[PDB]
């Protein structure tokens, strides 16, 4: 049958691109790093701790401007923090309590939050009469949201668990483009430097490559074994680390379309939650299940130092624009900042 | 690339045997948890056995318990089904699904209908 | 010169952790179960006594219980499931091969490591429709189990004077398949309350309710190393 | 002078007078014989006796040293006068047994004044390491811990007083000689922090009851009546011991323990302890029920029900409810000494060791923190 | 189904055709910027305590 | 408070001061 054919027909196509990769691998990242000094041990310190929330922390993100950041607590609350103080900035009540991901635009204006519910709900903060009101519910996802990011103050791309990325167009609520390749539940999504290509990780243990504008496929990456739950683009666009539930970090560089390092340790054998890059890129954050962060060498895999603050599943982290803090989210109620 | 190919399979006639073969290739065999999942003809996606990381633990579904038998070879990364005294009701398409996460006692979504980390299936009839 | 703004934010600071002291008390007040049943099983029936999740609220003895109805989601649980690790208990409905499904579903949120701490208060919730295929030649729980011909009613059954002893034996059969994963993996962490519901009786909130009045019992009994 | 010797010489003028007064009720002798006649030595009263017989009475409690378990002795000789001392050839009792006992009386006081203060130095040391431990970790707080925390202060207030107590007041004979103001401050402290140690047992016992067996789904319980019974109300039984105190028995350091006026303290105090043993029997009473529902095994069953008795009892004080009343037989109420003054100055050691040390919950916390550094 | 597995097909013509350089280009680049990048990193270099706002 | 257990402490302090601090009776010739 045409099915036989098709399956035949896509089968060497892999082997075409499996072939075509390994025509690229003439040295691995690992010897190409031979020589550069290690950066040693990284002592960081909880400098702050939030303990605002009364629920598991789901997710957080930093504003642009380094001191500002929102976190997303199950308990039904968004609170926005000045780390710098430790104060409170906005505390908002959701509508629906099971809130899975949140965002920070970059103009500092609006927040996103979404879970559960499958809507992706936008609050304005800097209204007129002064109270943060829902300023727009994105309807149209069949499954949860998972990971929601800011393009401006009227775009935003969210993933979702009906294995659909999609991007939205605020001020008229309406998806302008659909991204359909992956096949299991798209967990988390990180826009590039620019906000024309953004990379997507998915429970089928494959991260896909997207353009905004044209809403295409451009590559696809494998090599994990399990589902893929994090990922972070390289300071740089051209390269990006993704965090997956079979204990290890992965690096795969855009334009050789191919894994360049894992990081991995035989002590560790739960899954990473986040992952995230430092303001150069030398060094790799990645949160565990072991209720630990370790600090990653991105350019020789090895371990550089651990964040071991929470008493509970680290289910968030997020370093500054300016790399000054890291904070972390966990699923004890606390927020932690380091440094 | 997690792989998973379903070799054997084929038309057998009421009370015969049958062995089913599954390659695995992508990830470490041995930290993994293995299935045996079936979808007879107009009918949903249905559990059929599983073995452990070892291969200690096993259980079979009540249908097909003391007929099958499920065994994997942590060396050659495969995973086997012999089935004896086949009957037209095991008429189906035989999956090999490996559950997602290892190290984990559960085994979440084998017998979702778009599930990945499991293979294309292999026919299997069981006519005169 | 920038004092005024550190004062002004002191301010509303303290305005949010008056009000998050205010919803601290709301939401510890409250208890949250996740309702969670196949297609056939009569899991609306038990909401008796499109949207991501549906809501309901009820009370039960000035006690506030918050259920949620896991609706338009995938077949794939594994990574929503995770956040409901928190709930008081699970409600796990089921209908009497659906039924191998089902303890397979059960098996994998039992030995779950982030529901390991989760209760499970367990609806049979077709003990009717079981009642009249049971008695009769097309009850289909001898070809799926074989070691039901091995079985026998226990000595802890409490036959009902309306039932057949075939169905009260065949209605422990299936409870007992379900106990046999909490007994094997079961620490004194979490437990499961098995009902039989013949979908006529509203008393099932009541039986939600006395389960979780045991199950924060036996966290509080283990907060003092008691239990 | 001193209170006990004013006491004890008043009294003794009183009975003096009594018997002698008895003496014209008492009829006549009537027996046979030379019978020595009935006197009063100035101490104790002789009836009429037979000769050739030796009477046996308790000791009088005018003095300090007497001891009115032991039992004096008086004879009068066959040929019918009294039996007279060889020194001074004048009749004479035989009053020594009554102080004879004395340093061995000491020995015995001696070895419980140090197991005290060994006790609750002990208690001091782990229980500010417990409490230490309390409030460095935040991740603990809760309900029950903030109540742990006003029970261990409470144990480790009532500790310092106490070993205050015991080694400027109890053996400095001039302190208490002079009786001054500074005992009954340091007495009033004494019997407030000691009383209040005793109602936040109490309020664990009340915190117990209403999370287990009553109200279970109540959440947030007040603290504000917790502090009113713990650290509130005490004021109020140990004021007015020590209004009356001062107006009816007033002595040198309010050290005496033989008025009823104390039981305005530990009236209240021993009902609040049987409360909390009733408490006891319904949290054991629903623990034993919930493992017959979960078909535990029975010697399973009897060694988690005795386990959870054992870790309640020095928390509930339940050791003054089972043993409220000293024996009077020598060899009893000397085990009862020891076995009372292990459980009650050593019970701020227990409870730090029990519900704070081999606490799962705190291990963990304590080796989380302990493997990050 | 079936065509799903027909854009299956297409969407591997589209990422075979694609320009890739070799890895040893692709992990120099990266070298190559967090060299650059190294003493703008205060994750990297911890900067006085001066300059830290988290103090 | 004389035999009470929550009095044991009180006791423990009346009989240690009593046989220390006062002085030995006489019981001796010449003392009834
Ligand atoms: C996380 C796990 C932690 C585990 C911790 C475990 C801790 C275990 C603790 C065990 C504690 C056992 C206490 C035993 C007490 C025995 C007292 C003993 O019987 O006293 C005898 C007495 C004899 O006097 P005497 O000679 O007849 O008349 C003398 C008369 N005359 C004084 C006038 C001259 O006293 C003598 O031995 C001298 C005094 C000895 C005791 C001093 C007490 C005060 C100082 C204590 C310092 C240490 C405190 C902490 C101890 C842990
Ligand atoms: C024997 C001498 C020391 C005189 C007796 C003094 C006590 C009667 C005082 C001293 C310290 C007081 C305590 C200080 C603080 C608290 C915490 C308070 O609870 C709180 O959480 C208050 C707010 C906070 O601690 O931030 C309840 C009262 C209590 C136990 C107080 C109870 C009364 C105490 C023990
Ligand atoms: C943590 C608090 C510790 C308090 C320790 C108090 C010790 C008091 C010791 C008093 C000893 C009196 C007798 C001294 C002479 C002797 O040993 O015979
Ligand atoms: C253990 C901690 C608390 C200790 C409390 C000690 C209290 C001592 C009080 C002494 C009062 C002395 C009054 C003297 C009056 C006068 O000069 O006449
Ligand atoms: C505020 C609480 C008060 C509790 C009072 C409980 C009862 C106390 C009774 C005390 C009676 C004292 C009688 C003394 C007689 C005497 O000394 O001769
Ligand atoms: C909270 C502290 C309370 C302290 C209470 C102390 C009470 C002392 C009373 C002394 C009274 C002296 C005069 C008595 C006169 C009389 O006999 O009527
Ligand atoms: C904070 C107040 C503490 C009070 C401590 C007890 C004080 C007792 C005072 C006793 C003497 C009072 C005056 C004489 C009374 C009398 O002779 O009846
Ligand atoms: C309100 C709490 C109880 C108060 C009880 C007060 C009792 C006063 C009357 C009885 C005692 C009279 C004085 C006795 C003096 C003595 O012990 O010799
Ligand atoms: C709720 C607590 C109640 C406590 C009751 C305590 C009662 C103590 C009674 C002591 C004796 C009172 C009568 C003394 C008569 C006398 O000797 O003159
Ligand atoms: C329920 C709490 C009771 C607290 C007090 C219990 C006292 C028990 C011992 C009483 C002994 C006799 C007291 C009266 C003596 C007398 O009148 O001569
Ligand atoms: C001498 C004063 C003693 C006062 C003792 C007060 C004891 C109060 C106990 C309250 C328990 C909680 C409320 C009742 C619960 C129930 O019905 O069992
Ligand atoms: C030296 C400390 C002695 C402590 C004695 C505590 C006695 C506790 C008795 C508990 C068992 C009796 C009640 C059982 C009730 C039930 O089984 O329902
Ligand atoms: C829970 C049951 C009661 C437990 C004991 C409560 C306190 C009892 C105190 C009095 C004990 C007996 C005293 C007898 C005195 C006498 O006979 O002269
Ligand atoms: C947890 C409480 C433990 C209590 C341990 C008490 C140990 C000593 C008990 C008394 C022993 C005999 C003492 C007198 C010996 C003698 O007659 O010479
Ligand atoms: C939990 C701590 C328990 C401590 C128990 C200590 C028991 C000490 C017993 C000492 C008995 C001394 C007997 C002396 C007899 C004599 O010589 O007259
Ligand atoms: C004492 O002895 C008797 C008591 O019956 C009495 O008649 C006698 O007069 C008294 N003798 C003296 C010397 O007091
Ligand atoms: C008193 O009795 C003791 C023995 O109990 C004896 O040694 C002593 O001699 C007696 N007193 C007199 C004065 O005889």
């Amino acid at each position: 049958s045409e099915l036989d054919q098709l399956r035949q027909e896509a089968e060497q196509l892999k082997n075409q691109i499996r072939d075509a990769r390994k025509a690229c691998a003439d040295a691995t990242l690992s010897q190409i790093t031979n020589n550069i000094d290690p950066v040693g041990r990284i002592q960081m310190r909880t400098r702050r701790t939030l303990r605002g929330h009364l629920a598991k922390i789901y997710a957080m993100h930093w504003g642009t401007d380094s001191r500002l950041l929102v976190s997303a607590s199950q308990d039904g609350k968004l609170i926005i923090w000045d780390s710098y103080t430790t104060n409170k900035v906005h505390a908002i009540p959701l509508r629906s309590s099971w809130v899975m991901t949140c965002a920070y635009a970059p103009s500092g204006n609006y927040v996103a939050c979404g879970g559960l519910d499958n809507i992706c709900s936008i609050y304005n903060l800097k209204t007129r009469e002064g109270n943060v009101r829902v300023s727009r519910e994105l309807a149209g996802h069949t499954g949860y949201l998972s990971c929601c990011r800011f393009l401006d103050d009227n775009q935003i791309v969210t993933s979702s668990g009906d294995t659909t990325c999609a991007l939205w167009d605020i001020e008229t609520g309406q998806q302008t483009t659909t991204f359909t390749g992956h096949t299991g539940d798209v967990m988390s999504l990180s826009l590039a430097p620019d906000t024309r290509l953004f990379v997507s990780g998915a429970c089928d243990a494959s991260a896909k490559l997207w353009d905004v504008r044209e809403g295409m496929c451009r590559q696809t990456f494998t090599g994990h074994e399990s589902d893929i739950n994090a990922i972070c683009f390289f300071p740089n666009g051209n390269a990006f680390a993704t965090g997956s539930d079979d204990a290890t970090c992965r690096l795969f560089d855009l334009r050789a379309d191919q894994e360049l390092m894992t990081y991995s340790h035989d002590n560790i054998i739960c899954g990473i939650t986040s992952v995230s890059f430092s303001k150069s890129g030398r060094l790799l954050l990645a949160g565990y299940d072991d209720f630990n962060c370790n600090v990653w060498d991105a350019l020789k895999a090895d371990r550089a130092g651990v964040l071991a603050g929470h008493d509970n599943r680290v289910s968030c982290l997020g370093v500054t624009d300016d790399g000054m803090a890291v904070a972390t989210g966990s699923w004890d109620s606390f927020l932690k900042i380091w440094n | 690339q997690v792989q998973l190919q379903e070799s054997g399979g084929g038309l057998v006639q009421p009370g015969g045997s049958l062995r089913l073969s599954c390659a695995a290739s992508g990830f470490t065999f041995s930290n993994y948890k293995m299935n045996w999942v079936r979808q007879a003809p107009g009918k949903g996606l249905e559990w059929v056995s599983d073995i452990s990381q070892s291969g200690a633990s096993i259980s079979y579904t009540g249908s097909v318990k003391g007929r099958f038998t499920i065994s994997r070879d942590n060396a050659k990364n495969t995973l086997y089904l012999q089935m004896n005294s086949l009957k037209p009701e095991d008429t189906a398409v035989y999956y090999c699904a490996r559950c997602p996460a290892p190290f984990t006692r559960d085994c979440f979504d084998v017998t979702s209908t778009t599930y990945a980390y499991r293979g294309q299936g292999t026919q299997v009839t069981v006519s005169s | 010169d920038q004092r005024n703004e550190e004062k002004a934010q002191r301010e509303a600071n303290k305005k949010i952790e008056k009000q998050l002291q205010k919803d601290k008390q709301v939401y510890r007040a409250t208890h949250r179960l996740l309702l969670l049943g196949a297609g056939e099983s009569g899991k609306n029936t038990i909401v008796k006594q499109t949207s991501g999740i549906f809501e309901t609220k009820f009370q039960v003895d000035k006690v506030n219980f918050h259920m949620f109805d896991v609706g338009a989601q995938r077949d794939e649980r594994r990574k929503w499931i995770q956040c409901f690790n928190d709930v008081t208990a699970i409600i796990f409905v089921v209908a009497s091969n659906r039924l191998q499904a089902a303890l397979k579903l059960f098996d994998s949120i039992w030995n779950n490591k982030w529901l390991r701490d989760t209760s499970v208060i367990l609806f049979l919730n077709k003990q009717d429709l079981l009642a009249e295929k049971v008695l009769a030649g097309k009850s289909k729980i001898e070809d799926y189990f074989p070691e039901f011909a091995r079985y026998t009613t226990p000595e802890d059954a409490t036959p009902e004077p309306g039932e057949d002893p075939r169905v009260t034996r065949a209605k422990y059969f299936i409870r007992d398949e379900f106990l046999r994963i909490s007994t094997a993996s079961g620490d004194g962490r979490h437990y499961c309350y098995p009902h039989f519901t013949c979908a006529v009786d509203t008393e099932n909130i009541r039986r939600v309710f006395n389960d979780c009045r045991d199950i924060i019992q036996r966290m509080h009994l283990r907060q003092y190393e008691l239990l | 002078k001193p209170f006990l010797y004013v006491v004890g010489r008043k009294k003794m003028m009183d009975a003096q007078y009594k018997c002698y007064d008895r003496m014209q009720q008492l009829p006549a002798y009537q027996g046979e014989g030379p019978y020595c006649n009935r006197t009063w030595d100035g101490w104790l009263c002789w009836d009429d006796t037979p000769a050739g017989v030796l009477s046996y009475q308790f000791c009088p409690d005018y003095f300090p040293d007497f001891d009115p378990s032991e039992k004096v002795t008086k004879y009068c000789d066959e040929k019918g006068v009294w039996f007279k001392h060889p020194e001074n050839n004048r009749t004479w009792s035989n009053y020594t047994m009554c102080n004879a006992f004395t340093p061995e009386k000491l020995k015995n006081a001696y070895v419980l004044y140090y197991l005290a203060i060994v006790g609750h130095s002990l208690s001091i040391f782990t229980l500010v390491i417990s409490l230490g431990i309390f409030v460095f970790f935040r991740s603990l707080g809760c309900q029950r811990v903030t109540l742990h925390k006003n029970m261990f202060l409470t144990y480790i207030l009532n500790s310092m007083i106490i070993i205050i107590h015991l080694v400027e007041v109890v053996p400095n004979g001039e302190l208490v000689r002079r009786d001054p103001v500074s005992c009954k401050i340091l007495h009033f402290f004494h019997q407030y922090m000691m009383a209040c140690n005793y109602f936040w047992m109490l309020c664990e016992g009340i915190y117990l009851h209403t999370l287990i067996v009553v109200a279970v789904f109540t959440e947030k319980q007040r603290l504000r009546w917790y502090y009113l019974l713990g650290w509130g109300f005490p004021l109020v039984p140990t004021t007015i011991h020590a209004i009356t105190r001062a107006v009816y028995f007033n002595d040198n350091c309010w050290l005496s323990v033989e008025t009823h006026l104390l039981y305005i303290i530990h009236g209240p105090v021993m009902a609040a302890l049987v409360v909390n043993f009733f408490f006891l029997l319904n949290i054991v009473r629903v623990l034993v029920t919930k493992m017959r529902e979960t078909h535990e095994a029975e010697s399973h069953m009897y060694l988690k029900a005795v386990k959870a008795t054992m870790i309640l009892v020095p928390l509930l004080g339940i050791q003054f409810v089972v043993f409220p009343w000293r024996p009077s037989n020598k060899m009893l109420g000397k085990i009862y000494d020891y076995v009372m003054h292990s459980l009650i100055h050593f019970q701020g050691f227990f409870v730090a060791t029990i519900y704070c040390f081999c606490n799962n919950e705190v291990q963990t916390t304590v080796k989380r923190q302990w493997a990050q550094f | 189904s079936i065509a799903q597995a027909r854009k299956l097909v297409e969407q591997l013509k589209m990422e075979a055709n694609i320009d890739r350089i070799k890895v040893s280009k692709a992990a120099a680049d990266l070298m190559a910027y967090c060299e650059a990048h190294a003493k703008e990193d205060p994750l990297l270099t911890p900067v006085p305590a001066s300059e830290n706002p988290f103090r | 408070c004389s035999n009470l257990s929550t009095c044991v402490l009180g006791k423990l302090s009346q009989e240690l001061h009593k046989l220390q601090t006062y002085p030995r009776t006489n019981t001796g010739s010449g003392t009834p």
